[PDB]
RNA sequence: CGUGCCUACCAUGGUGACCACGGGUGACGGGGAAUCAGGGUUCGAUUCCGGAGAGGGAGCCUGAGAAACGGCUACCACAUCCAAGGAAGGCAGCAGGCGCGCAAAUUACCCACUCCCGACCCGGGGAGGUAGUGACGAAAAAUAACAAUACAGGACUCUUUCGAGGCCCUGUAAUUGGAAUGAGUCCACUUUAAAUCCUUUAACGAGGAUCCAUUGGAGGGCAAGUCUGGUGCCAGCAGCCGCGGUAAUUCCAGCUCCAAUAGCGUAUAUUAAAGUUGCUGCAGUUAAAAAGCUCGUAGUUGGAUCUUGGGAGCGGCCCCUUGCC
């Protein structure tokens, strides 16, 4: 049942300029509290202090220990807890260190395994991980 | 402020589905057949031929007598004719879309001077048109994606160069040995 | 909560194994060059029932 | 902005100057003058670019302010001084002369004409007037006001002037059946004989014109520009009647070569 | 062996000179340097070699032609009037010195700063 | 200059559900950019047009032209030198520094090109232009091949051939030449204001220590390992499905492969895929969805009906209605 005169462009105008915002997209593209409530700001990487490595649980089907890092925000100031890849790096990974860290699929979902920590930790010291792993350079 | 240029084209399509067994195929033969460096040069001629298919169906849009569509038709012909895909023949603009890819990389540099001899396998023509061996009239040429023109297509000869001209380039080393 | 003292456990307990020399493997062209010519060019005798690019 | 601008860019500058891209930044700005700046033509542009007799720009600053360049008869000492449409440039002491037509693309060209039509001008009127005492004046579209012209000079007609003394002679009206030159719109640079001309009370007339092989376009009147009496243009005029061919007659006279 | 040839040739009596085009040739030996060529055109045109001045080059990819713009002076002094103190500057003609920056702008700041007599000291010394 | 631009008097008006008024913008506006059936959606800080502001905000002289800030006056907030009596300050101009960050270049050279200003052919221009940094991005493009000789891992025209091979593909850390030519090393031209870079040319410059292509991946999606050794729901991998609890096609290593190639992985904004925002072009019995029903203004849509067959002429014109006066 739709409406198709000639002279209903602002009734189609206005339904579906009121019917584009229960798309969970779209809002949470503008509509403000999405990016006034999340960290980064929107942005793609932070820097933050190391403030503690916390080891949290998995989920039921694969159960194991996930190692990850505190951080106090530069930018913001919120705490976050942020994964740390590979088999070390949490060698690598000192106390009160400057860590640049990312998102991992999608920022408002965490990975499958990984309970509630949404952030993948890139460098340490300004010197990646990768660089960490496969024998480059040092801390 | 500055004021040079600014201006960028992409002769370069990345194809959307990553890995597919029949198009890797095809393109790998097509590879192998002409010879060419990777797929960049390979996406050229993709690029290249939707180009003028675009123009081409652009052209079959419009009506018989349109200004435009003969003007431009005529144009597009007298290019690929210029070129050397066409045949003098065949003006009509459906018979553009009767081209096939192959045709460019037919008449591509390297692929016509392996036709018309001093080559010897493509691959050795690749270094005989880079390695300045291989000319044009009276500009010699480096670049191996060369579109020969129909109307020279045959000045393919080289002067003071080491098969052709002469010079002890590198033999220099094996009579100063013998020396 | 558990504990964080295994940390790079199975990459320490691995035994290295020294990485032994490869020949240098043809570049760009010609290495596109023997793609061609590994399989489209003298695996026509072979028959099309079985596949065998790696085992 | 504060007051008037005082630059012009290259990229700002109209099509019809055949300006480059790479060049340079600024364009010329040509001085404030009896011609608009949409219509002028700068003889910085003149002489460096399309007659090919200096290189650099500071070459036609010299030559020009050691006087070798003449418009109208007199010497003008800018390097930047504005042309317009139906212009006299002559030059003394090589043997040359100019005029300045339109072509049919739209563009200025060369046309080496003699000094017997150095000697002769054209002129539109853009409007007429009386001052002091009840004495009659004429404005020139070149700015030339002249006082005590004629009785029977209508607002949109064409005076031929005289360089010499500055004075006018032999007139042409505005009539239906005369040779008109546009000098303005997308049509300009197109020769032909007025047909039909409508007057409208809004402010704004047009016209339509044929040529020879009768073809057929329509303008406003300030584009305008009567050429001739009846068919037979009082100034020679270059390529034939320099009548628009077509994109397939250009293409067929480049293919004829 | 090489070979000079003009092909575009504008006569400028406005400012007394003949400018062209000139493509130099080369089977052979590489870019030729100042002096042959206005040797080789000199000789061509049968005139004194101190007053042709030429400038520019290409070089079209092995061997080949470089196209340069040439001028022929007549005389000297409209030789000396109508060119560029720079392309004197390969003859000698014209000088500065000293092409230094701070220099200028360091005196129109001291010249800005004082006024007058002591202006005048130190911005001649 | 025209005007509620301001004064005085008088009238009581003006706008709005066709979205007024009021908030928000991580909003300067356009010409444009990205995105490919078509239709759109998302940006447009930024080289062109136009507007605004020089720490906030106010006032003003000169001048045709300013509420100018590389002009002035006071306040506020900073901040310099002080002999403590006072002086000068305004980089969101060019380089450069501190801070801020995820995030950004040398205190260079020149008025030679472009044009601009002044009294003026000559002065001056961090406006500009040239060089240095530059994997923002783009174009073209070697990276050791190349034809060889020989051994054949052996395919192919076909003869009992257990091979003629005037074709061949490829492994030859096998030899041989072209010792092809380039990157670098440097003379000399040119280039340019002065150099530089590119091109040109001379002299060197390759036999696997060469003059060395990495980035990711190999269960499915998704091209490519049911190879080997460790590891034992631990470590860890994996964008999802999932793997790992003593044989792991998935962890860690080696070997062999796969894909793109001097560019690949990653994170994020965003477009198509998404006919999962649907006007073209979606649903509404049961999956999410037809209001409890009805009246009703604004909106939206609204039956039919009023000028026709012909004629002249070939192979567009007039009327028997065809522009009236
Ligand atoms: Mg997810
Ligand atoms: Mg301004
Ligand atoms: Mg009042
Ligand atoms: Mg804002
Ligand atoms: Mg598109
Ligand atoms: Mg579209
Ligand atoms: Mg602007
Ligand atoms: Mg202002
Ligand atoms: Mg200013
Ligand atoms: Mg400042
Ligand atoms: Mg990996
Ligand atoms: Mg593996
Ligand atoms: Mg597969
Ligand atoms: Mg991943
Ligand atoms: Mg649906
Ligand atoms: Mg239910
Ligand atoms: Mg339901
Ligand atoms: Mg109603
Ligand atoms: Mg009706």
């Amino acid at each position: 049942g739709k409406c198709r005169g000639l002279r209903t462009a602002r009734k189609l105008r206005s339904h579906r300029r009121d019917q584009k915002w229960h798309d969970k997209q779209y809002k949470k593209a503008h509509l403000g509290t999405a990016l006034k409530a999340n960290p980064f700001g929107g942005a793609s990487h932070a820097k933050g202090i190391v403030l503690e490595k916390v080891g949290v649980e998995a989920k039921q089907p694969n159960s194991a220990i996930r190692k990850c890092v505190r951080v106090q925000l530069i930018k913001n100031g919120k705490k976050i807890t942020a994964f740390v890849p590979n088999d070390g790096c949490l060698n690598f990974i000192e106390e009160n260190d400057e860590v640049l860290v990312a998102g991992f699929g999608r920022k408002g979902h965490a990975v499958g395994d990984i309970p509630g920590v949404r952030f993948k930790v890139v460098k340490v010291a300004n010197v990646s991980l990768l660089a960490l792993y496969k024998g480059k350079k040092e801390r | 402020p500055v004021a040079r240029s600014w201006v960028c084209r992409k002769t370069y399509v990345t194809p959307r589905r990553p890995f597919e067994k029949s198009r890797l195929d095809q393109e790998l033969k097509l590879i192998g057949e002409y010879g060419l460096r990777n797929k960049r040069e390979v996406w050229r001629v993709k690029f290249t031929l939707a180009k003028i298919r675009k123009a081409a169906r652009e052209l079959l849009t419009l009506d018989e007598k349109d200004p435009r569509r003969l003007f431009e038709g005529n144009a597009l012909l007298r290019r690929l004719v210029r070129i050397g895909v066409l045949d003098e023949g065949k003006m009509k603009l459906d018979y553009i879309l009767g081209l096939k890819i192959e045709d460019f990389l037919e008449r591509r540099l390297q692929t016509q001077v392996f036709k018309l001899g001093l080559a010897k396998s493509i691959h050795h023509a690749r270094v005989l048109i880079r390695q300045r061996h291989i000319r044009v009239r009276k500009q010699v040429v480096n670049i191996p994606s060369f579109i020969v023109r129909l109307d020279s297509q045959k000045h393919i000869d080289f002067s003071l160069r080491s098969p052709y001209g002469g010079g002890r380039p590198g033999r220099v080393k094996r009579k100063n040995a013998k020396k | 909560h558990g504990s964080l003292a295994r940390a790079g456990k199975v990459r320490g307990q691995t035994p290295k194994v020294a990485k032994q020399e490869k020949k240098k493997k043809k570049t760009g062209r010609a290495k596109r060059r023997m793609q061609y010519n590994r399989r489209f060019v003298n695996v026509v005798p072979t028959f099309g029932k079985k596949k065998g690019p790696n085992a | 902005a504060r007051g008037p601008k005082k630059h012009l860019k290259r990229v700002a500058a109209p099509k019809h100057w055949m300006l480059d891209k790479l060049t340079g930044v600024f364009a010329p700005r040509p001085s404030t003058g009896p011609h608009k700046l949409r219509e002028c033509l700068p003889l910085i542009v003149f002489l460096r670019n399309r007659l090919k007799y200096a290189l650099t720009g500071d070459e036609v600053k010299k030559i020009c302010m050691q006087r070798f360049i003449k418009i109208d008869g007199k010497v003008r000492v800018d390097v930047t001084y504005p042309a317009g449409f139906m212009d006299v440039i002559s030059i003394e002491k090589t043997g040359e002369h100019f005029r300045l037509v339109y072509d049919t693309k739209g563009r200025f060209a060369v046309h080496r004409i003699t000094v017997e039509e150095a000697k002769y001008k054209l002129c539109k009127v853009r409007k007429i007037t009386v001052g002091v005492k009840g004495i009659p004046h004429l404005v020139t579209h070149d700015a030339r006001t002249i006082r005590y012209p004629d009785p029977v000079i209508k607002v949109n007609d064409t005076v031929q002037i005289d360089l010499g003394t500055g004075k006018i002679i032999n007139f042409i009206k505005f009539d239906t059946g005369n040779l008109c030159m546009v000098i303005g719109g997308a049509n300009l640079g197109r020769v032909g004989v007025i047909t039909n001309r409508e007057r409208h009370p809004g402010s704004f007339d047009v016209v339509h014109v044929k040529d020879a092989n009768g073809n057929s376009f329509a303008t406003r009147l300030s584009n305008i520009f009567v050429i001739g009496n009846g068919n037979k243009p009082w100034i020679s005029l270059p390529r034939g009647k320099g009548i628009r061919l077509t994109v397939a007659e250009e293409r067929d006279k480049r293919l004829a070569t | 062996t090489v070979t000079i040839r003009t092909r575009k040739f504008m006569t400028n009596r406005l400012l007394q000179r003949k400018q062209m085009v000139i493509d130099v040739l080369h089977p052979g030996k590489a870019t030729v340097p100042k002096t042959e060529i206005r040797e080789k055109l000199a000789k061509m045109y049968k005139t004194t070699p101190d007053v042709i001045f030429v400038f520019g080059f290409r070089t079209h990819f092995g061997g080949g032609k470089t196209t340069g713009f040439g001028m022929i002076y007549d005389s000297l002094d409209y030789a000396k009037k109508n060119e560029p103190k720079h392309r004197l500057a390969r003859h000698g003609l014209y000088e500065k010195k000293k092409t230094s920056r701070k220099q200028r702008k360091e005196r129109k700041n001291r010249m800005k700063k004082v006024r007058g007599t002591a202006k005048a000291n130190v911005g001649a010394g």
